[PDB]
């Protein structure tokens, strides 16, 4: 059972964490105490699965950029139409954040305020890889359809990133009332109108 | 727009 | 008075510096102004009163400027542009207060501080909507899409710019290439 108690138990913890990250505990502080008291175990025992805590958020982060980056690549493969790609990518980011309120607080950097600066750096890099992936998609425009955008691709990419972060930030401060995908079908044509 | 700056660099 | 503003000045500065991303302490705050922790209490029992004052400055600066815009400019699109430029500009002119606007600096503090910030946003957005709804009666043609959608869309762009501004440690400035960025935002207005 070494492996069916090591990972199986290492999940019910990250589950209580994610929830905590979005519930009341999201407004305030995440303590090794509150954390074990939810999974019905002692501190020392919570420690065995996750020794520190600064490295315990990467377990969560690193479920984020993977669950996000791998989808983006799987989007570029399933879809070839530039616009359709950007639409799917933006919806991916939005849809993921919505179904993971707790993880969004990490994305927006509010959950990382109490942790050390190492983490906010990891998330910036995550946005770097998303944005860089936006430009590329945009640059394939010419070779795929005949002509590229007239405007600078970077400007367009950051503009799309701004939309995503804005919706996520808005999702957070509204206490998850304003869902990032709400009215997306009406919103997207507006965002796309920027792409040339 | 005369955007006010809370912090003054005269201090 | 003199000491009180000194404390606020140092807090805003702390919020914008390397300590801005960490919890400010009543102890450090007192040290920066060269007074004892006890002396600081004489002016502020807690940092909550301090943030209140800062948020009040934020409300005043923005709301006041938004009203001046509405009076000196009547063109709907120009109004929208000025207001957006005001919000982005203010954030850039106040890196520390922006972290309060973005909610990061308030993670540590009481929930009614964030609540007050959300209200400021709801307020700005309501104004954004009202400005938009008047396009019809003013230009003879209004927006095809729901003003609520366009207003939230417009404010979302601002929060997105400020959020990147904050997380980039103020490297990525909100008003950067604004003349290039705005026409794209306006295009979203339908």
């Amino acid at each position: 059972e070494k492996q069916t108690a090591k990972r199986n138990r290492r999940e019910e913890i990250l589950q209580s964490l994610a929830l905590m990250l979005e519930s009341s505990d999201g407004s305030q502080r995440i303590t090794t105490a509150k954390l074990a008291a939810s999974v019905g175990v002692s501190e020392a025992a919570l420690y065995r699965h996750f020794p520190s805590k600064t490295r315990m958020f990467d377990s969560l982060i690193e479920f984020i950029e993977d669950s996000l980056i791998t989808r983006i690549n799987l989007i570029l493969k399933d879809e070839k139409d530039t616009t359709a790609r950007l639409r799917l990518i933006v919806l991916l980011i939005l849809g993921f954040g919505e179904r993971n309120p707790g993880l969004t607080r990490i994305l927006t950097g509010h959950a990382l305020m109490f942790e050390q600066d190492r983490l906010q750096g990891r998330i910036n890099q995550l946005f770097e890889r998303i944005e860089a992936q936006l430009r590329q998609v945009m640059r394939e425009k010419k070779m795929r359809e005949g002509e590229g955008y007239t405007l600078d691709e970077t400007l367009l990419a950051s503009q799309l990133l701004a939309f995503c972060e804005g919706m996520l930030s808005r999702f957070v401060r509204s206490e998850f009332k304003y869902r990032p995908t709400d009215d997306f079908d009406a919103r997207w044509p507006l965002v796309a109108a920027q792409l040339q | 727009l005369d955007i006010p700056a809370f912090l003054r660099k005269q201090a």
